[PDB]
């Protein structure tokens, strides 16, 4: 559960539980 | 670019506040400054309208002061006490009718908002006093008995199976315990207020005691009857995640007085039971 | 609507609902000097925003016995912040100016304000052979002269409005840049002068370009004198600069 | 006025000397009395602030009442002013009472730092908001001789806040209960 | 390289200092030695212009010497104590006004410039000690209450639900309590000296105390009074991270004697309160 | 010739004949605020010519017993023309300055004068615990201060020159910028700082951003010491710009 | 001396013996009286220095004061030099007083081991930098007999400081209150 | 959160937390 | 920091710190 970006600047988003409630603060805007 | 959108995050840049621009002297029958606040609006005008600006390339950025940000610092909501006086079966274990009204801080910011729809992160504070000298080993058991599961009425009660509620057991010395609880109500968001009733007589219920029902938390002392008897407290703590609110309201202007309603004390001298500080007169700063 | 008015400078603004447009003197918007008719050669200062504001003189009294009020600038200005700062620590000084005159009563008042702006309004005696204004009374700073109060003095101008204090008729005021508040009208003035000399820069303490002279021609009248109405004037210097620095002058 | 709607008001009236003060108070977001305003009370809740403050005034009066009034932002470094000429050197709108009932004076951000504290301290106050007759309250016979005026307060496009804090200007002294 | 740059860092060689080159000798009118030290300006002579100097690769490297390095490390700045001896509801919590000049060690490198911008980790390092034999479960908490924000006066002032302060519950056994603080002032650096004041009267305030208001660290024992008294004793230890610093200045020559102030005290023999060592005569090693 | 100097600064022009170079503090020339580096949004006033010239002090008068002088940035220019003017007008100032110390003697005389410019220069007291410096004190004005002179009062600032008044030893204070007139070499010092502070404009009345030291540290001697040997200052401003406009400001 | 400036000037003035020693320091960097010098200073923050230190001297006396001075670096493994003779056999430059007031002796690192410690350690004491009359202070009739001199320090671009450690040239014997 | 390199010497500068304060020292010059 | 290699067998020598002195016993010859 990782959301691999790359630029090399690769930025992992990674979800350690199968529950959207598990993640951290969310993201602005 | 998921990447540049990441270094928004790290350095806190995701929402800038525009820049004050240079402005000249002016002569116009436009008069920015003159409106009428009878519409309900606000007037729109910025200070390179009223005065000469210089050009300012702004640096400030409101991410902080986002819903999110501004909902999502963990908060005290309840401190539970387990103590053993004089019978360990009595005092070993206890009850909670859950809410998010008993501590004004965390509650003043809630009520600043009409509803709100947000998941929950909990941190437990667990803190045992030893009343006669040792502690033994303490572990912890927190059962959420949803609105309808039986409620345990003794220490061995077999609804502390847990065989389908959640429970978590703590042991003395291991960290703080912590989970996360998805949005709840039956409702597409939680009623921070509710102008409404369960009934149509004059002995139906009004307010969010209504619409908030949250179940009870029951706790125990797992461990055993010891020697030396301890007092256990245990903090409750609160943090809204991934929030949503509609509808700012005014803040609570005077201190809260009782759990799901707005029901407030005035003293003689009002004055004492708000913040504003009286003005010796209109014109001493 | 043309009746609204909005006038910035520097670090104020003023505003009136009730204009009869505004003028601007010979039709001519102050500028800046230029190097070709420039004379002095040091470099100018010019404090922009810090002088090119609008300051408010004392306010007056007008009441059905009032023969008028007059002004002279840049002597009205010399104490007010920045811009009278530098008329006295230079030798030269440069400015054009915006006039905002106000003046409100009610849908239930009436009177009428002749509001002048004259340049080189060369006050005259009277009876006095050729002994002229003093120094002094030319000067009077931002509480200008009432007419008809001050206690005669040997060197003291002509107080006679209708001869425009200079040997002249008042009704041919109107031929230089002007206005009138007509209470049943409006409640404001607003004249922009540029500088007006035979020479590009001045010494700002002793020779006044311009005059503000204002005289009621139709007499207030309202069904409720007890009611104070006053008439206030501000006024915003523009496209002002200084030459020749030095020690500050130092007046009387 | 406190437990009165009146504490909101301000009243105006034909004034018997001239340039005299209506209202005086300083411009920190967070200082009384902007503290309980809806801006103040956010404010209260963080420890830095910046950017430009949008003070409006509505005048209440009858539409046959006439009045100019200066309203003045002296920043700091100095005492409030103690006149209208001294208020005047600053940073001022002349407002003349028409038509339109309402008008705002922008206080800019005119701070030696890019913010300020939001509580009460020396180094950062802001400066002043004082009002004075530019002319005077005028009416015509067989109207009344006194006004209210609204007054209101918001943030301008350049207002931030910074440092999120717990509030001073609520608290509980006692356990809530059900 | 992103990976070339990463093995100078592995072996701290990304600041190399320059080689020693053969020299010959020499005979003109050009006299580097000879200068003039009125100009405010150092002498730029180097050894190969003095003497005749053989060829040497420098190997040695000025990483270390980084204003990073030199301020990079954690040090003591407060040593907060609550001490259990009579009276657990007065004695369990306490208040620090925060600043980084208690301590002389780390003040006087900050000291050695003007302005310094930097974000900062900060360590704690409690200890309990046994008084009458037991220590019980003790739990802390730390609360950053910014200035503005309301300061507990009691052991269960609701200030310490921290509803939106940033509070730290440390659980005696767990490791030492750690977090990260981004730089925090009104302006563009701290400052490490400020010759203004508050205010223009003979009452204005001199000095930093004006500029480097930090707010305070309030602390508690979050458990509940025990049978045994202890003392704990909480050390704050503070290190610089990704820092600036400008305007470099002479060290502090003398002790400190008082916060935000460069007072000091000087006794009837001067040479007893500085480093300086007095010599024999101008010709004793 | 390199040892020769000329600075013009709006309508003045310094000279010395026998100069030791000059110096730019932290190598930095004064300039104007930019719009990424500012944060008051009003426009600013920018005297120019009129204020960005040289100011002279009062001379001082150096002799064999002589422990050193020091002033401070703005205050010692707070009664200097508009300069002057401007930083009471307004809250906020923001300035650069070119310093030129004056000292001659003859080929004949022996003497050596550090000369300073510490950013920041917060003074200490000496054995009085907290109480530091009061406003009074650090705000001397052209006069300076005379060190070894003033008649101690409890406000009054640490008078140690070998201890910097601040705790920190004489002999690093060459770490700032600074220059030594050496009698035997020159007669005068020339030193150009830009503005520093962690802010980009201040209060010019509450904040002294910098303090010109000057403590001889070579005795004067000479056969002829009678002939006084006076030290004199000239300080001109640089890009000197205001902000936050209002009535002066008046101190005590 | 120390609390006075002089602390900081050398008096030099017409000889009646030749030669005569004037002054005579260890080079270490961190020693005394090199200590509370700013490199002494920033010396004493590292164990380890490396690299060649530059000393400088300015003459003070008047412009018609002459005076040749020799100045020299004695490098380790014998004692200080007892005499001009001794000493000039060693590293040194020889001053001429003219219109150009300063001189430099730089002391290379000349040194078994690539770095030093900063403490006074007999392994790695540095040596020693003496000053000698080389001919003599001489000046014409009514002219001051004499003339001070000023002493700097600084590194060359070989100097360099190694392993951070606190300093002994600063302490605290009690606390620091507010 | 990572800034990887390649050379194979694969470089990887993790930022675990999303706040730059929360970084570890900075690099030289 | 990690020297990843490749045959499939990738070899990863981690270092976890930023200092030579911080990482294991070396490799012979
Ligand atoms: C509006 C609104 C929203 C809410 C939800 C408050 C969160 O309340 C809780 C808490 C604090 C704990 C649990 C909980 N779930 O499992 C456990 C266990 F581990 F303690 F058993 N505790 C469940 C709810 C609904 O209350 N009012
Ligand atoms: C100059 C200058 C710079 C600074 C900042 C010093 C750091 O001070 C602190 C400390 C030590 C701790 C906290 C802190 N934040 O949260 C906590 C908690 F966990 F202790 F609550 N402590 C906040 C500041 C500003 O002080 N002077
Ligand atoms: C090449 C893969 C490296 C394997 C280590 C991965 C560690 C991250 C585990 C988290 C996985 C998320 C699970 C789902 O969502
Ligand atoms: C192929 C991916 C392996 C997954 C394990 C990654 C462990 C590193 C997690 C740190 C992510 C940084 C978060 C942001 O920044
Ligand atoms: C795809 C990448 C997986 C991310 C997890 C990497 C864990 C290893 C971290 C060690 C990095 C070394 C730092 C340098 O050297
Ligand atoms: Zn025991
Ligand atoms: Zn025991």
């Amino acid at each position: 559960g990782a959301q691999v970006s790359r630029q090399s600047l690769n930025y992992f988003n990674i979800n350690y539980f199968k529950d959207a409630a598990s993640s951290g603060a969310s993201r602005l805007d | 670019n998921p990447v540049e959108r990441y270094v928004d995050e790290v350095l806190n840049e995701v929402l800038v506040v525009p820049n004050i621009n240079q402005s000249h002297p002016t002569t116009s029958n436009a008069a920015p400054v003159l409106d009428a606040a009878e519409t309900g609006h606000t007037n729109k005008i910025q200070p390179e309208d009223t005065i000469e600006t210089r050009y300012v390339q702004s640096s400030q950025t409101l991410d902080e002061m986002s819903v999110e940000s501004f909902l999502g610092r963990s908060g005290c909501i309840h401190e539970s006490v387990l103590d053993i006086v004089d019978n360990y079966n009595d005092q070993s274990f206890t009850k909670w009718n859950i809410n998010l009204q008993e501590m004004a801080q965390i509650r003043r910011k809630f009520e600043m908002f009409t509803y709100a729809r947000f998941d929950s992160e909990i941190t437990m504070v667990p803190s045992v006093a030893a009343k006669d000298g040792h502690i033994g080993h303490i572990v912890m058991q927190y059962m959420y008995v949803p609105p309808g599961a039986p409620i345990p009425t003794t220490r061995d009660d077999y609804a502390w199976q847990s065989g389908t509620n959640a429970s978590v057991f703590w042991q003395h010395g291991q960290p703080f315990p912590r989970f996360s609880l998805p949005f709840l109500s039956i409702a597409s968001a939680y009623y921070m207020f509710y102008d409404g009733y369960d009934g149509d007589t004059y002995k139906s219920r009004y307010g969010t005691v209504v619409t908030n029902d949250m179940g009870t938390l029951c706790s125990r002392i797992v461990t055993s009857e010891q020697l030396h008897k301890v007092k256990v407290v245990t903090r409750i703590y609160h943090k809204a995640k991934h929030t949503k609110a509609w509808c700012p309201r005014p803040p609570r202007a005077v201190q809260y007085s009782h759990t799901h309603t707005t029901n407030y004390k005035l003293s003689s001298e009002v004055h004492n039971d708000v913040a504003i500080r009286p003005r010796t007169n209109l014109t001493t700063v | 609507s043309d009746r609204i008015i909005q006038i910035t400078r520097g670090d104020s603004t003023i505003t009136s609902q009730d204009v009869a447009n505004a003028v601007v003197g010979y039709g001519v918007w102050p500028h800046y000097l230029t190097p070709q008719d420039a004379t002095a050669i040091d470099k100018p200062t010019q404090p922009d925003t810090s002088s090119n504001r609008f300051y408010t003189l004392d306010s007056k009294m007008w009441n059905s016995t009032s023969k008028g009020w007059w002004w002279k600038l840049p002597d009205a200005l010399k104490d007010m912040g920045i811009f009278g700062e530098n008329m006295f620590y230079h030798f030269l000084g440069r400015s054009g100016y915006t006039v905002h005159v106000q003046c409100n009563a009610s849908k239930f008042h009436q009177g009428t304000l002749l509001v002048v702006m004259i340049p080189e309004h060369q006050l005259a005696t009277v009876n006095k052979g050729n002994v002229n204004a003093g120094y002094k009374y030319t000067h009077p700073g931002e509480a200008g002269r009432e007419v008809g109060t001050q206690v005669e003095n040997e060197k003291q101008p002509s107080d006679d409005n209708w001869l425009n204090f200079d040997g002249t008729l008042l009704g041919n005021l109107l031929i230089f840049p002007h206005q009138f508040i007509n209470l049943r009208s409006n409640n404001s003035a607003t004249l922009i002068v540029p500088y007006v000399n035979a020479v590009p820069m001045d010494s700002m303490v002793r020779h006044n370009n311009w005059s503000l002279v204002i005289i009621p021609v139709c007499q207030l009248q309202s069904n409720n004198i007890s009611n104070i109405v006053p008439i206030t004037v501000s006024i915003s210097p523009m496209c002002a600069e200084f030459s020749g620095a030095r020690a500050k002058t130092v007046v009387q | 006025n406190i437990g009165n709607v009146s504490m909101y008001t301000v009243t105006l009236s034909p004034q018997t000397k001239l340039a005299e003060e209506i209202f005086a108070i300083k411009v920190d977001i967070a200082s009384h009395p902007l503290a309980t305003t809806l801006i103040g009370e956010i404010a209260s809740y963080f420890t830095h602030w910046t950017g430009s403050l949008r003070f409006s005034f509505m005048f209440c009066g009858t539409a046959n009442t006439t009045l100019k009034v200066l309203l003045a932002y002296t920043p700091p470094g100095i005492g409030k002013p103690r006149s209208r000429k001294e208020a005047m050197l600053g940073t001022h709108v002349v407002w003349d009472v028409g038509l339109q009932s309402t008008v705002s004076l922008v206080v800019p951000w005119i701070s030696a730092s890019q913010y300020r504290f939001t509580t009460p301290d020396t180094y950062s106050s802001a400066g002043y908001i004082t009002c004075w007759y530019q002319t005077n309250f005028v009416v015509p016979p067989n109207t009344p001789n006194t006004a209210e005026m609204l007054c209101f307060v918001s943030g301008c496009k350049d207002f931030c806040l910074r440092m999120a804090r717990d509030t001073d200007l609520h608290k509980q002294t006692g356990p809530i209960t059900q």
